């Protein structure tokens, strides 16, 4: 099926306590495989998945060099944002960045990404045409003029349509034992009385990969939408994910409620009933 | 497969 | 902007008393990234606790997984204590075996 590759970087300044802290992480689908921490001792792009440790030291020299350069660029980009927003030099600010590509079931390029965020809000983002930028405020429009004059999107597109797609196909191959196997969710249901006239039904989904899943409660075939407590999908810690959905029901009316599980690894969507 | 992020704001 | 962390305390596998497991504290949806997370056993802080590398979701809000290996018992009470600028005080979320 379709697959994705993403890098997420974060630079947090700390005036008076040294250089800004830079952290970057790389993902294939919902599987992290590399990391870089500017405060770690190695000062190297470190591996985080088994299928990437087979890469030679030439790969690690190349990736360590590119991520170190990004770290220093975000260091001077944090100073620039201070001038743009007229902010003081004592405050701690955040510069975040995401870039990557999406490939189809065959490996063809579908979409590419290249986005910046300052202090948690959108700054600039490469549009779907891989040529123009979405400037989110007056400060980003200064950056949009600079980058569109220096044709920044052209080199960034060459990576997205080429180096990103090639590396993603190469990663999916080396780790096909993990990256390309979908684990369907193991489901169960629990029952908790809260008073003598109400009770809780909790619908569990455990040990599934990839993370995308949909849990829905129904009363007499009608979606609940509201009245349904839904938690964020959470990592189990072993590469699989968890999620549960709970509904509060009047006592004696348990069987009129159903839970519906949709997942990639399910041949048919499940329906659960107490 | 990291890219070249040397563009300044 | 500032976003408040969503906190989940749970085990990697279903809890069997006497069977080795993993205690998880997953904080997500927060901003800025500066956060303090401590796993607790009977009110006491657990010492050797690992955490994932800092990452974030599509909306730029961060998430972190703090985890340690543990063996649940009938009497032992576990919890997660999170502090963040958006919180008026450190928030303690106790571990429920069915949450
Ligand atoms: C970019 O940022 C800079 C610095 O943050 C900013 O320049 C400063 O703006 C403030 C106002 O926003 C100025 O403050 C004034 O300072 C004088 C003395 O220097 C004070 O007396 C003034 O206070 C009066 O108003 C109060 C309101 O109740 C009264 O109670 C009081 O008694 C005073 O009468 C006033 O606040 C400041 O002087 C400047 N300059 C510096 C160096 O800080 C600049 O405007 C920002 N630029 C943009 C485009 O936003």
């Amino acid at each position: 099926g379709s697959h994705s590759m993403r890098y997420f970087s974060t630079s947090v300044s700390r005036p008076g306590r040294g250089e800004p802290r830079f952290i970057a992480v790389g993902y294939v689908d919902d599987t992290q495989f590399v990391r870089f921490d500017s405060d770690a001792a190695s000062q190297r792009m470190e591996p985080r998945a088994p299928w990437i440790e087979q890469e030679g030291p030439e790969y690690w020299d190349e990736e360590t060099g590119k991520v170190k350069a990004h770290s220093q660029t975000d260091r001077e980009n944090l100073r620039i944002a201070l001038r743009y927003y007229n902010q003081s030099e004592a405050g701690s600010h955040t510069l975040q960045m995401m870039f990557g590509c999406d490939v189809g079931s065959d490996g063809r390029f579908l979409r590419g990404y290249h986005q910046y965020a300052y202090d948690g809000k959108d700054y600039i983002a490469l549009k779907e045409d891989l040529r123009s930028w979405t400037a989110a405020d007056m400060a980003a429009q200064i950056t949009k003029r600079k980058w569109e004059a220096a044709h920044v999107a052209e080199q960034q597109r060459a990576y997205l349509e080429g180096t990103c797609v090639d590396g993603l196909r190469r990663y999916l191959e080396n780790g096909k034992e993990t990256l390309q196997r979908t684990d369907p969710p193991k489901t169960h249901m629990t029952h908790h009385p809260i008073s003598d006239h109400e009770a809780t039904l909790r619908c569990w989904a455990l040990g599934f990969y990839p993370a995308e899943i949909t849990l829905t409660w129904q009363r007499d075939g009608e979606d609940q939408t509201q009245d349904t407590e839904l938690v964020e999908t959470r990592p189990a810690g072993d590469g699989t994910f968890q999620k549960w959905a709970a509904v509060v029901v009047p006592s004696g009316e348990e069987q009129r409620y159903t839970c519906h599980v949709q997942h990639e690894g399910l041949p048919k969507p499940l329906t659960l009933r107490w | 497969c990291y890219t070249w992020n040397q563009m300044n704001l | 902007i500032q976003r408040t962390p969503k906190i989940q305390v749970y085990s990697r596998h279903p809890a069997e008393n006497g069977k080795s497991n993993f205690l998880n504290c997953y904080v997500s949806g927060f901003h800025p990234s500066d956060i303090e997370v401590d796993l607790l056993k009977n009110g006491e802080r657990i010492e050797k606790v690992e955490h994932s590398d800092l990452s974030f979701s599509k909306d730029w809000s961060f998430y972190l997984l703090y985890y340690t290996e543990f063996t649940p018992t009938e009497k032992d009470e576990y919890a997660c204590r999170v502090n963040h600028v958006t919180l008026s005080q450190p928030k303690i979320v106790k571990w429920d075996r069915d949450m």
